[PDB]
């Protein structure tokens, strides 16, 4: 349309959404049947009849892996923290790079979904050396991957043209949080391009007889933890500049909301060992160090609870809720793009409360492998990024398409958040109670089906989380696709501006504000804090290499 | 005062005490 | 009112910051707490101790595993474990109970877990990697060991034994 013509870049983000949510419907089928199985049920006889070309419990675990947490996140990532920042600015993004983005990050997909869909690459979305995967899945996914640093250069364009026509102004908040936020995306994707040029590439391409596992794990997680607020941020940019405007009240603090973008950009990376807590080879005194410095990165987290709580009490006391409990009956619970964020929220306090246990080093030995640790991480991911994902469904997309909502077309998506919500939960008590019962995480347990019998109890949520979060699932492939493909338009919804909050009116810290608006700066501190938290372990690993041959063993 | 805001944090706190001396104690009965 | 607001809002703001960084700090406390006990046999030694995958079955303490078990104390055992795919040699391990065990697991393939059912033990076995670990079992019995990293389509089928003599 003409719409299409001034703003390009509602296309391409479109694009950039609709595939991740595609990816999310194709990577969420194999869930229930996971529940099925961790709560001792096999159904996966009917899943072969309905996807014969699978062929493990395995093979779905690494489709569902890849898809939900690699794939659809990432895309989401890049929809948001391109079209947002641009849209404050009011500016456009290259439109050149913008596409060379979608097209990176479709064609990658494309390429590793073939060896994933033809079983050669069963090795699950953290793909552990020795284990040795076709060559194909390791292209794919590395140039899906690096597509993100297209991303990260037009924001760092964009801003830089408006630092230009402003100099003297601070960076605007939306867009000073996209900037950290990919900033940090960079120094975190080094570790994995490094183990994958490095490592997986010439190995996979048989340039190399085997890969050291170690250093592999060492450089993976070195990318692996922060990818997790690659996830998440996306929706704390949500969370803080639109939900308030939602919800019926304001963002409370702008500065506190830097405050927590800034602290994930210098703690988000150097915290990678918290995952190591098992490996062999890497020094105590390391992991210490790492478990402290994970308890920091809570720490904008916690920050980021009490700022949103107050902005969504304060939009309550706004619309008359009165008492302790009143300014929360008072909020837009009619809305689901208010619903489905707000419910996310409610799972991160038990779900965080799991990750505050499991950076705790010795602690985690009690958890390690065992079926809490996805307990734990659907309760993040799986819900407060998907959920918030989600009600962007209500608010993003006519303001992409033109496409209305129906008053019929919102009651479905109350039905699913809540559903998606009710289920994950159900699941986080199954898992948790699993995992704590010696449960290990990974495996169809299913198929032992007399090896886990202290767990009857947790199992049955399994199960009852299973067939809700098919119902929900069901449901929200229905509904995305009533409004894809919906039969009208009205091409006002497209011009009319994102719901962007207003910033309650208290005087501030021109200060603090000013402090963290020294970008260039904070960003070599992240980056000295990488050196120095990395640096010494990885060069004694470099020093005593030690590979070994591959094995495919499925 | 954002009493709301206050409640929220007070669930939060709970939650993480719960689960943080929940596990430590079961770390020390594993030990 | 919304200037009010912001006061109020921002002043409590603070309490929680700090009485946050509170509960965090005494956690570290508990956790560095728990580093100087026995409890922390379990961490891995974090000395690199590569041994060769292919061979490890051949010569060394892996290659008879009717012999991985060694006193190398007064009351101390150092245990030789061979994890693969899919299963654990010695089967089963013994060890007497109140006697210092050192675990010294290691792989001929991919990685595998190593956890111990009803104790602290949870270590990751990386081939070409030695993993040492240190726990006294104060009870005697049967203790079932769980491999709990995807090591292929075995992976839900593999468990080893650990036998405590009285
Ligand atoms: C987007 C997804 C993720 C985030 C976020 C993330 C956060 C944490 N993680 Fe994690 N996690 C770990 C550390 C943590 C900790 C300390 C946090 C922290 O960031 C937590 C901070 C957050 C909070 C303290 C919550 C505050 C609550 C808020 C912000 C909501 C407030 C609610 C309101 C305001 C509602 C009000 C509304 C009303 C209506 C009143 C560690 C260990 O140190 C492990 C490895 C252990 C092992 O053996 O596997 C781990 C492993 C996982 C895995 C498994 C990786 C694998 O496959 O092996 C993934 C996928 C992951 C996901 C995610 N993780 N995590
Ligand atoms: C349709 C709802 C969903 C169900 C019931 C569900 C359930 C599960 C279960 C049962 C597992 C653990 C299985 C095992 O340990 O063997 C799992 C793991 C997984 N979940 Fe989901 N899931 C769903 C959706 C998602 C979504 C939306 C995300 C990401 C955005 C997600 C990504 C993950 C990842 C990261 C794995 C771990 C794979 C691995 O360890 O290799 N979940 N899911
Ligand atoms: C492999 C080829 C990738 C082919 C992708 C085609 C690029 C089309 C695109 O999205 O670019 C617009 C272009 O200017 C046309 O008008
Ligand atoms: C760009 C498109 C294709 C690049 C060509 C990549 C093809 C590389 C061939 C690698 C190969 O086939 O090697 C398999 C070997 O078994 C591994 O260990
Ligand atoms: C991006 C894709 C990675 C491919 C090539 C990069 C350079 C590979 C250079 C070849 C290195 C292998 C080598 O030099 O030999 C190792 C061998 O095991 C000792 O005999
Ligand atoms: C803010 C960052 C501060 C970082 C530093 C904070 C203090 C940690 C230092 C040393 C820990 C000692 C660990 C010793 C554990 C070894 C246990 C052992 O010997 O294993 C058997
Ligand atoms: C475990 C299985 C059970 C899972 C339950 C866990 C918590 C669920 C929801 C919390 C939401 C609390 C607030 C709900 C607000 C709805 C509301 O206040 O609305 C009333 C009315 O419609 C005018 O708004
Ligand atoms: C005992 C427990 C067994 C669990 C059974 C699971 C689900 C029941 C169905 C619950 C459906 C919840 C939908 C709520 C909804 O749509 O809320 C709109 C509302 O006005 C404010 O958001
Ligand atoms: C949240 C909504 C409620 C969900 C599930 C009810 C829990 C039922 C738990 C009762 C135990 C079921 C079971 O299988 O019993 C264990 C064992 O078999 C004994 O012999
Ligand atoms: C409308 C709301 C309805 C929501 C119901 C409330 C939740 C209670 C039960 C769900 C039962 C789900 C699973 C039923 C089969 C349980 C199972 O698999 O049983 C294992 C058994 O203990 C080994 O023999
Ligand atoms: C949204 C979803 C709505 C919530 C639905 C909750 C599940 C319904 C339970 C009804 C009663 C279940 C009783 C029959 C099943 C248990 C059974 O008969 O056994 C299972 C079998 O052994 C295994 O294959
Ligand atoms: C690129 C990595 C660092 C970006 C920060 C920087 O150098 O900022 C200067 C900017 O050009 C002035 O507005
Ligand atoms: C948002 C909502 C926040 C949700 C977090 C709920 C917090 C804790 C749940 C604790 C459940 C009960 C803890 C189990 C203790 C117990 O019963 O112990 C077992 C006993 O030792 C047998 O061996
Ligand atoms: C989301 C749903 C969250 C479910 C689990 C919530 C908290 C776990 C807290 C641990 C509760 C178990 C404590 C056991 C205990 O008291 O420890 C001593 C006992 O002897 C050991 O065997
Ligand atoms: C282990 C002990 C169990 C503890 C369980 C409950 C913990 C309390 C939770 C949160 C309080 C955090 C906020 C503290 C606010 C203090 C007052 C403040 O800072 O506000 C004064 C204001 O400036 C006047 O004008
Ligand atoms: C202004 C007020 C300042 C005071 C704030 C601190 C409040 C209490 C916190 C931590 C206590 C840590 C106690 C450390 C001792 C741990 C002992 C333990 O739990 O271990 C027993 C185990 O059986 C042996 O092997
Ligand atoms: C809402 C969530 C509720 C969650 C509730 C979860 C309950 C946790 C239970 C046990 C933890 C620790 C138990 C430690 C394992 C004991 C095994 C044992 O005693 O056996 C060993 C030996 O073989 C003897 O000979
Ligand atoms: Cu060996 Cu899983
Ligand atoms: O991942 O935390």
């Amino acid at each position: 349309s003409r719409v299409y013509e001034a703003y390009p870049e509602k296309k391409a983000t479109l694009y950039f959404l609709v595939l991740g949510f595609l990816a999310l419907i194709v990577g969420s089928l194999f869930g229930p049947f996971q529940a099925l199985n961790y709560g001792n049920v096999d159904a996966y006889p009917l899943l072969k009849r309905l996807l014969p070309f699978v062929q493990s419990y395995y093979q779905g675990l690494t489709l569902h892996g890849v898809l939900n947490a690699i794939v659809f996140t990432q895309l989401f990532a890049q929809a948001i923290m391109v079209y947002l920042p641009a849209r404050e600015l009011n500016m456009r993004p290259n439109m050149g790079l913008m596409w060379l983005s979608w097209w990176m990050a479709f064609i990658g997909l494309v390429v590793f979904a073939l060896p994933l869909l033809a079983n050669e690459a069963t090795v699950l979305y953290t793909f552990y050396p020795p284990l040795k995967g076709h060559w194909a899945f390791y292209l794919g996914a590395s140039v899906f991957v690096l597509s993100t640093w297209v991303s990260i250069y037009i924001v760092l364009d964009l801003w830089r043209r408006w630092k230009a026509a402003n100099p003297g102004k601070v960076t605007p908040l939306v867009t000073y949080m996209a900037v950290v936020f990919w900033l940090m995306w960079f120094l975190a994707s080094l570790g994995l391009v490094l183990e994958a040029v490095l490592f997986l590439l010439p190995w996979s391409f048989g340039l190399v007889e085997g890969v050291d596992p170690l250093v592999a794990r060492t450089l993976f997680w070195w990318t692996g933890h922060p990818i997790n607020y690659f996830w998440l941020l996306p929706a704390y940019a949500i969370i803080y500049t639109i939900l308030p405007k939602q919800a019926g009240g304001k963002l409370v603090s702008d500065p506190m909301a830097r405050l927590a973008f800034l602290l994930f950009l210098l703690l988000s990376t150097p915290v990678g060992f918290h995952h190591q807590f098992a490996d062999p080879g890497i020094d105590p005194t390391w992991k210490m160090i790492h478990s402290v410095l994970t308890l920091f990165v809570a720490v904008p987290s916690l920050m980021t609870a009490f700022t949103v709580a107050a902005s969504l009490e304060f939009a309550g006391r706004l619309r008359g809720g009165r008492g302790l409990f009143g300014w929360i009956r008072a909020l837009p619970w009619d809305n689901p793009a208010f619903v489905a964020p707000v419910l996310g929220l409610l799972g991160f306090i038990p779900g965080g409360a799991g990750g505050i246990v499991n950076a705790s080093f010795t602690l985690d030995y009690v958890v390690h492998n065992t079926a809490w640790v996805p307990g734990h991480f659907h309760l993040q991911v799986a819900s407060l990024v998907t959920l918030t994902a989600m009600g962007s469904l209500y608010w993003l997309l006519p303001n992409l398409t033109g496409k209305p909502i129906s008053d019929a077309q919102r009651r479905l998506g109350l039905a699913v958040v809540w559903l998606w919500f009710l289920g994950m939960m159900i699941m986080a008590v199954g898992l948790h109670w699993a995992g704590l019962l010696n449960v290990p995480r990974r495996a169809y347990i299913a198929q032992v089906p007399d090896a886990y019998p202290h767990a009857a109890v947790p199992m049955v949520f399994n199960v009852l989380a299973g067939i809700v979060l098919l119902v929900a699932l069901l449901l929200f492939i229905y509904g995305l696709f009533s409004v894809l493909l919906s039969r009208e338009r009205k091409p006002e919804l497209a011009e009319a501006p994102l719901p962007f909050a207003e910033v309650i009116s208290g005087p501030e810290d021109r200060r603090l504000v000013l402090a963290m608006d020294r970008i260039g700066f904070w960003f070599a501190v992240a980056a000295i804090l990488v050196v120095l938290a990395y640096g010494p372990t990885l060069v004694q690993l470099f020093g005593h290499l030690n590979p070994v041959p591959g094995w495919r063993l499925w | 005062k954002p009493k709301g805001a206050l409640a929220v944090i007070l669930v939060l706190t709970l939650t993480i005490l719960v689960f943080w001396l929940g596990v430590y104690a079961v770390f020390f009965a594993r030990g | 009112d919304e200037h009010k607001a912001h006061k109020a809002i921002l002043a409590y703001e603070k309490g929680w910051l700090a009485f946050s960084l509170a509960m965090l700090f005494v956690f570290i406390a508990l956790i560095a707490y728990t580093l100087a006990t026995h409890t922390a046999g379990v961490i891995p030694a974090g000395k690199l101790e590569r041994v060769d995958p292919t061979t490890v079955r051949q010569e060394g303490p892996w290659a008879d595993p009717a012999q991985a078990v060694v006193q190398t104390g007064p009351n101390q055992y150092t245990v030789y474990v061979l994890a693969f795919a899919f299963g654990y040699q010695p089967n089963p391990i013994e060890v007497p109970q109140g006697a210092e065990i050192v675990f010294k697991i290691t792989s001929p393939d991919v990685i595998h877990g190593f956890h111990v059912e009803g104790t602290n033990i949870n270590v990751e076995v990386l081939p070409g990697e030695v993993s040492t670990v240190r726990y006294t079992f104060k009870r005697p019995g049967e203790y079932r060991i769980i491999c709990n990293q995807y090591c292929g389509l075995g992976h839900q089928n593999m468990f080893g034994t650990i036998v405590v003599k009285e």
